Formats: C-alpha cells, structure tokens, sequence
C-alpha cells in the first residue's frame, strides 16, 4: 500500500498566541481603515495639484508631520504593525510590542474589531490521503486545483481511496476520461466525467481500469468566518510582500505559496479551530500591510 | 544662415520651395572630405590640434559627380549651411527648387536606388546633434516619398532606435500635417545664454559658431525683414499668410 | 534654584515621570483629537510648534 | 483513431426559461445596486459606531425595519433572489415567485435592466475534440489552462488534429519543447516555442516526434457581452456560495468548478446563444447573492 | 547534458520606443482617469432618469456630443489611445499620433505622470534553464505556477541543475515526495516538501534518486515599481481585449498568455531594466482601453 | 545627559537621507587548485598574485 498527500497539508507549524484580544483586534481594524485612507488620500492629492489631503492622512498614521529632507517610513503604526505580523506567524517569534502602544494606536479610530461578521471562501484543496495498492502509482501536483495521476500496471482493476478531510465544504471531481467512483460500501454508478462531493460523506472509492492513466482534477470550497472588511485580493499582495521583506523568516516553519495555502493547513491540523482565529487577523494585518507599503514604499 | 534660421517645419518647407538647386551647390573648390588634419587653435594649445575634416562642416568641400553627391550636396546645406563643388550639373537642374528636387518627379532625376543607411553613414550622423539628425530625417521621408519607398524608410528608422524617437510627424503630401507640427528644427537663432566672440576647438563647432554670430549681426542688419514693424511693405505674394499652403499640397 | 512656589520650570523636560514613560504629542495630531479630556487626565507633552 | 474531449464541455443541461422577461430583468438589477448598498451601509456603521446607516439601508432591501432578537434574513427581497437563481440554473427547477412580487420589488429603484451594454472575457479554453492516430495516446487537463500531453510510441511521426470550436476568440498554445503546428492545407512552419492562433481558422495539425512526450498549454480569452455592472470576483464568489448553500443541487444537473466552466459550457451546447442570454442574468443575480450573504450571514 | 527552458522567457521581442517621454506618460494617466469617469458617470445616469452625467463626461473624453444615431466611439482620444498601444508592444509598429495630439489631450486633466510611486507583484516563474545528465527526462510546464516531472532511468542517483535568474525575489519549492536541494558546493540537507528559495543565492542541485517521478511545483513573486493607479485585475482584461481587436498583431513579434508574463519575460532580456519602464506605461494604457471599451463598446 | 545635550539644537536625527561610496574590494574566497600558489594583498586596491 502507497500513501499520498497534499505537500502544503504537511506539518502545520504552531502560530502565535499574542495579540488575539480584544484590543489587539481593535489595532488592526484601525491600521486597515487608516491605510485604505493613505492610498485614496493619494490618488485625491494627484487630482487637486496639492499634497495637503496626504499630509493629513500620514500625519493621522504615522502621528508626525512630513518633512521634504526625512524619510516616510510610515511612523509608530508602521513599526508596531510589522512586529504583530512576526507574532502571529510563529509561536517562536517575540512580542516586542507592549501593550499600551497597542491601546494608544486603537484609539485613533472607532472601529469595532469583529472578526466573524462575514465570510470568505478558499478555494485550496485538501487531499488529506489518497491509499494505492501495490502495482500502482499516484501522484499529487498542484493546491488550487489538485492533478492527481495514477497509472495501474497490474492485470486487475485496482481501486483509489480518496480522503479529502472533513473541513471542506463541497469538491468537484472531473477526469480526463469518464471513470467511476462511489462512497464505501455503495453501488458503482456508470462512469462519467464530473461528481460532485461532499467530503464529510467518507471515504471514496475511484475504479482504476488498466490501460492509459487516469488524472482527475479536483477542486474546493470552504468557507471561513472572516470581517467584513476583509478583501482577498489584498490580502493575497501582503502575503507575497511580507514573505519577501522576510517578515516570516524565523526558524522552524514551514512556507506556503499563498494566504489560501496558510489558512487551509492550518485548519485542517489538530485544533486548527483555535488557529483559523489567529489566522484571520493575520489576514487582515497583511491587508494593511499591502496597502500600507504601496502608498509609501521602502 | 537663412536656412539654419528655420525653427518650424512650416518655415524650412517655405523657404526650401522659393530656394534654387544652385545655393545648394558651392562653386569653390574646397578640400577632400575625409582626412585627418592639423590646425591652428591659439587661443587654447600652442602645438597644432588634430581633427578631421567631414562633409556637414561649413566650408565647401570637394563632391562626387553622381547623384549620391548631389543628395548629399542638398542634406549638407540645409545641416550645415553649405554645399559642396559638384560643377556642370546643368541649367534645367540648377534652376528647379531643393523641393521640387527632393520631392518630384518631373524634374529626371531618379534617386530610388539610393540607401539610406549609406548616405547617413558618409554624413557621419554620429557627429551630428539633435537639430541636425531631425533635418536629415525631414530629407529622407520627402524622398521616400517621391519614389514610393515609404516602407524602406519606416524600416530604416527602427533599425536605428535613437532616429526613431525623433523621427518628425509629417505626411509629405498633406499640407494639414506641417502646420500642426511643433517640431523646433532651428540651428542658429538668438541666444540666451552669453554668447562671446570665442573660438572653438573642432571645425564643426567653430564654423557653427562663425553662423550663430553673423545671425546675429544678420537680425540687426538692414538686410533682416521685421515682420512686426514693415509688415505693409512685404509683397502680397510673398506675405505671410494663415492658410499658406505649397503647392500639391 | 530660585526658590519659586510651583515652579513652572524645568531644567529639561522629563522623558519618564515616576517611571512611566510620558507621552509625546506633535500639535497638528493634537488638533485633530477628539478624546481631549480623556487624554489631558495623563500628562502629555507638545512639541511641532512655537 | 483516438477522439479526446474536455471534460467540462461534456453533457450541459438545459438551462431555465423563467425569469427572462424585461420586467425580470429589472429585478435581478435592482437587487445588485440594493445588495451594493447593503455593503457599504454595513462598513460604514462599523467605522461610524452607528447603527443609523445599516438600518437604513436594510428597510430599503427588506422592506421591514432591523429588529434585535430576529435573524435579519433579508425579506421578501431575499427570498425572490434566493428562488430566480435555483430556477435559472435547470428547467426542472419550479419557479415559485409570482410575477407580482417581482413587479413589486422591481419598483424600488430605477435602472435600465439591459443586459448586452458591456462585455466581459472568459478564460475557460474549449478543446472540443482532439484525433490522434492508433499508437499515440493523448490526454488533456485543465480548464482554465489545458495541459495536452501526447506521447509517439510508434514508428514515424504522427499528426495530432486539435479543434478548438467556433466560439473562443483567440487561442494561444505553449509547448515544453519547440513543436510545429499549421492549419489544414498550409505548410509546415519550422518549430515554434509559442502559437497564437484563431479558432474559427480551421483544425490545426501538429506534428509529433517520436522521441519525447509534449505537453502543450492552452489559453483561451472569449467575449460574451453583459450588463455593466459585471463584476467576475464577484460573480466567481457568488457561484461558490450557491453551491455551498444547496441551491443548485436538483436531479439531472451538471455541476461547474467556477462560473467560467458554466457559461463557456452552455455556449457550445445547441441553442448556445440563447442559453448565454440565461446565464447573464444568472450572473448578475450571483453578484447580488454575494453581496447580501456577506452583508448579512445567515 | 540536456537544457529545458520556460516557453515564455524564449526571445522576447523589443518594445516601442516612443511615447515614453514626460508628456506622454501624462497622457496616459489623464486617459486612465477620464476612462474611470466614464465608466461611473454610465452607471449614474443608468441608475437616474436624467442622462446630463453622461453626456458632459463623454464631451470631455470625446471633444463631441453625444448622438442617437451615431455611434459613441470615444472620438480623438479612443484614436490617439488605441495606436499608442500599437507602439509599446512593437519597435516595428509606427508612430503614427502626433504630438500636438498627445500634449492637447493631456492637458484635459490634472494628473501627475509619475510611473514608480507604488509596486505591484507578478507571479510568473522565471525557469532560465534546467540543467539534467544522460539517461534523465526533465519536462517543465507552467508560467504562472511552475511543475517539473523529472525521471531518472540511469544505475545512480542524478544532480539537476535549477537556475531560476536572478530578478525574481522568493520562490516557493513543492514537491509530490520529500527531495533534497542546496546550493552549489554546499552539503544537502534532509528531505523535506516544501524550499523557500532566494534566486540571487545562486544554482541549485537537486538530487534525483531513481525510485518514483518527483514533480516540483514552483511559484514566484518579483516586485516591480508601478504607478499607484495601477490594477492588476483592469490591466489583464485589458491585455485580453487588445490581443482580440488585433492590436497586437505585427510581424515578427512574439504572443504571452498574458500581460504577467509578458513583463516577466521583458524583464530578463539583456536590457530588461530599460524595457520594464516602457511595459508598465503600456500596462497603464491597457487600463484605460479596459474601462474605455466596456463603457463604449465597439 | 544624552537627552538634555540633545535639545541643545534642533536637528533631524535622519541618517538614511543621502548615501555615500565605499572603496574596499571584498574578496570573500579564492578558490585555487593543487601546485597553484595564490596570494592576495591590499584592501582599497586588491593584488591577486597567481
């Protein structure tokens, strides 16, 4: 019997436990909606030939005046935004910012820092194992759709048991050519193209003919409790930026193509329910990282 | 001095229509256009100082008989403000305009064997500045047109990248294209900078300065036309006028 | 050193009082506020103006 | 000879033909500019600490005013879209909502309801039909990027046909080694990293050694009009959310990755046409979906 | 030794050469904004009962009113755009809009030029060359997401060389089975799935042991200065819709699936530094022609 | 004392606002082979004697 899984399922490092209450959550809402301000702040500063509407909002970001011979790294809030997005990644990481920087950065803005008042669907997709018999091979390549290839050289048909966790929602299945597949102890239905499935039914069963090899694409949805500010475009850009400004180099973890990838393996670990939490503010710290750093660059 | 005075596509187009072939061509005998020289700069070095003599000098140099020196006769007047010795073209030739050479077929001269490449080449376009590569250019696309090889020209300029970016918008057929065109072609004008009565280093340079003086002097002569302050005395026919159009235009 | 009742003068302005860093405020951030008087319940110090 | 076909282009089921009448049509469009204000009132009362905005602007939508201690669905608004998409989606589908109701709904706000003002791209790549001779096999992967990977087992090279149908606009084929690849009729080119080509030109024939395998990477751009309102994300995360929700799950459906694979599919069925004109207003009335689900989550 | 290169880093051909100045990169930016108007003032007057919001924005794009029975085109501006295009992706296109054109449309609005006040990420993989010894099969498919299939037939265990240049920031390595990577001259660690990868840190040696295929999937994020009113999303539609309306078609240039990889492989020319520059005003333009055609189309 | 000498004037503590060249050559490793002799001398101009 041969064992295969999904690379990015491997081994979920542990993420922090710093910055997860209330007024911590109160800091990224305010960091998001004061950054989304500088880049519109900008783009209205272009129009009016004046660079009085920027100076406002970096001065309500940063609490400093803009001077022509100093650098705008972006102040206070820039520097303690940083050090949140290090935490939250890894358990190892220090939390050098106190506390009560934290609460004098959360007062600036009113927001409430709700992080379940909306939803957002991740489309990676989780093949927790797929289990071979001998004269058999199979192959997983890809996260955001999953080709997985398996060739039966023996002189029987062969059956594929396929687990796709209990966490996503729904997976479409499509093949190259028509095949079979059916849930434990069912009744194989004629072969077709394309099945829809619901992972929590159990385990399934994909008839392998000999012959030419078989690749069935999969696809999935699941959905997570995310604010309602939050936007999955940017928070995608913040990943790629924080990765490569080395916001998450630190020993002892693993590395991810992007945010669907991070948040998926971690839910789909031993209690994962507690670590999607911490992962949606990270998602929208990112957010305001993204936004922040494009409206003043380093 | 009168055509590196030209600052507008308008202007260089008028004044090449009323010009005759023969102020394009020099009757005096000059020198041979390529060789490395020794002259005379006293007010900077007192040994002699190399250079090397070239056709888009301002003195009159020694020309081949063919019809490649008399495009390059043309070019050279209208850069550098002289042409060179090319004698016994001929009466008919000689009295037709530089347009209507450049331009028309009507004159018998065939000029659709010509290459570009080479003629910008033995005008050491390298040595020539912005002003004087877009008059050039203006030259090349009026031949073109003439002989139908608008697609060899296009194809000449982006092998040369430079020549590209300051290739002059102009259809040589419509007279629309020359008016709005805001190119500033001129080489001599009035300075404002300081301008000192100083000599230069290489032939080019000084001899283009010698041009940039006697303008000059040539702006506050009585020969200059004042358009602001004698503009009833010009001739109707050769008034200024909005709608000034060339002909076939 | 000149024997005034409540001094309002300092050799130089504290950066920490009884061990608590004090906070610092630039004026065009302390116009734009709007918690002034909870703000004014801990020492604060201006600076950015004359 | 060996006929493959890609696998979302098999078998489209019909499609509604309720819902499809002008006064129809205001309706899914007033519920988009309705659900798009919903949104914006949501992140305004969260900035503003104020109820006042949200409440307002659900009054609008659910014809009732917000109440604690109640679920906030939505209305009768909510349930009339709720309904048009499950009827859009098959025609053994039941319309249940009366033409009144959404006479009635359709009066709330004034838009044009014209569907074919703008146009939008799909990136879905239609491999119709591809023939190969007996000792080469071929297999394809992907819908939004195909993978065609062909192997040469026999004695001499083998000319592979590829019919991209009729309706792709423009086709553009990338190859792991340099192939050749020309129409019917015209001569063969010298070998080629990188093709673009028309689909509506004819089959195309490429050329295939016997040496290695070559895979070749297929992208397709199509152009099918809609209204101007057309957003694809939100579109793509309104299509995700109905198959989440079980509205699209009736007896004798194809199912979809992505809302691409949908409408590409429908427009190679018979009467595609006519079956693309449904499938707008499907996507318009997603957009709306997603709008109100993420605004109110129930 | 046997060389396998990405299809879209193969001879990208040279760009435009004009319209590259100060004032044409004005113009570019008063055409993205006038653009964007039109497309919002659409929307209002469709969901008004007065069309005055339409007709004073496309006086202003357009130099002309508006007619019933005359299609809305987008009059001088459409023009100048629509050739401006033509000159960027080819040194071979003409130039044909004057400056007169250029400088007059500019001056419609007040908008500054500049074209490197943000960053923006593109996700293409940059495979330069991947190096095999004898008895090796190396296949390497994908732009936007890299995988490589690598076979080893041979007595021993193989060295594959990877060169991923050196303009890309950070690369994500996935494997279907723990491999071994390092650098160049430096001892192999142990087996793992998942590499994060600086491409500056030089070749890399993978060891290929002769059991199974192992496929890698590789993913890359290069960062490159762009105007702050840049949109990815805009830009690609934009890339889609010009290479359909034949915009793009000229002799002796090459094709990319899209506008992502089409800078990329820009970039890693000899002079990729000189022509990113001219790429990202193209890309600018590709916005405006997005928005420009979708409010009017043609 | 340093924050009292500090306010002694006014002067942004920027040290990122202008940049300056360096001039020493950083041979890291010289990789040589068996009966080469390599020897490298200097710092602001580097002899490499093979």
């Amino acid at each position: 019997a041969n064992r295969a899984t999904s690379a990015f399922l491997d081994n979920p490092h542990p993420v922090g436990v710093n910055y997860v209450d209330e007024g911590s959550r109160q800091f990224v809402a305010v960091a998001e909606l004061l950054a989304s301000k500088l880049i519109d702040s900008s783009r209205e500063s272009d129009e009016s030939n004046s660079d009085v509407p920027f100076v406002q909002a970096y001065s309500k970001f940063a609490d400093d005046n803009p001077r022509h011979l100093r650098v705008k790294t972006g102040g206070k809030m820039a520097n303690a935004l940083t050090n949140v997005i290090r935490s939250y990644y890894s358990i190892n990481a220090p939390a050098i910012v106190p506390q009560v920087e934290i609460d004098r950065l959360a007062s600036k803005a009113t927001v409430s820092g709700d992080m379940y008042n909306s939803y957002a669907i991740f489309n990676s997709v989780p093949i927790v194992e797929v289990l071979s018999p001998a004269r058999t091979t199979v192959s997983i390549v890809g996260s955001d759709r999953a080709d997985v290839t398996m060739l039966n050289t023996g002189a029987g048909a062969a059956n594929i048991t396929f687990n796709f966790g209990q966490i996503a929602e729904t997976v479409i299945l499509k093949g190259s050519v028509p095949f079979q597949l059916a849930r434990l102890n069912q009744p194989m239905p004629a072969a077709r193209f394309t099945y829809k499935l619901r992972p929590l039914d159990g385990p399934f069963i994909v008839v392998l003919p000999v012959g030419n090899p078989l690749v069935i694409s999969a696809t999935a949805a699941t959905r997570i409790q995310v604010p309602l500010a939050f936007n999955k475009a940017l928070v995608e850009s913040g990943f790629q930026t924080a990765m490569n400004d080395g916001l998450f180099d630190i020993q002892n973890v693993n590395y991810y193509s992007s945010f669907d990838e991070f948040i998926i393996s971690q839910y789909h670990a031993q209690d994962g329910i507690n670590r999607v939490s911490t992962c949606v503010i990270l998602g929208l710290a990112l957010q305001a990282y993204d936004q922040m750093r494009r409206a003043l660059p380093v | 001095m009168d055509v590196l005075s030209k600052g507008s596509l308008k202007e260089l187009l008028a004044h090449l229509e009323k010009t005759p072939l023969e102020e394009a061509i020099s009757y005096r005998i000059g020198t041979v256009p390529y060789q490395n020289v020794l002259i005379s700069r006293n007010e900077y070095y007192n040994q002699l100082y190399p250079d090397t003599t070239s056709l888009i000098d301002g003195v009159s140099r020694e020309g081949q008989r063919n019809v490649n020196g008399l495009i390059m006769s043309i070019i050279s007047y209208v850069v550098s403000g002289s042409g060179h010795y090319i004698p016994n073209i001929g009466f008919m030739l000689l009295r037709r305009s530089i347009l209507d050479i450049l331009t028309k077929h009507d004159t018998g001269l065939v000029t659709n064997n010509l290459n570009y490449g080479i003629i910008a080449r033995n005008l050491t376009v390298s040595k020539m500045n912005c002003e004087q590569r877009k008059r050039m250019l203006i030259c090349f696309k009026l031949l073109a047109y003439k002989d139908g090889n608008q697609n060899d020209y296009e194809i000449y300029l982006n092998q040369n990248i430079p020549l590209k970016q300051i290739a002059p918008n102009f259809i040589p057929g419509d007279m629309r294209t020359v008016i709005h065109n805001q190119d500033q072609l001129a080489i001599v004008g009035i300075p404002a900078y300081r301008l000192t009565q100083s000599t230069e280093l290489s032939i080019r340079d000084d001899n283009a300065k010698s041009y940039k003086l006697g303008y000059v002097d040539w702006y506050n002569s009585n020969s200059f036309l004042r358009e602001r302050s004698e503009f009833n005395l010009i001739r109707l026919k050769d008034r200024d006028t909005k709608y000034g159009k060339l002909n076939g235009w | 050193r000149f024997g005034f009742r409540d001094s309002p003068f300092c050799t130089s302005l504290p950066r920490t009082i009884m061990g608590n860093d004090v906070r610092r405020i630039s004026y065009n951030v302390f116009s734009m506020m709007e918690d002034i008087d909870d703000v004014i319940s801990e020492g604060f110090i201006l600076y950015d103006a004359y």
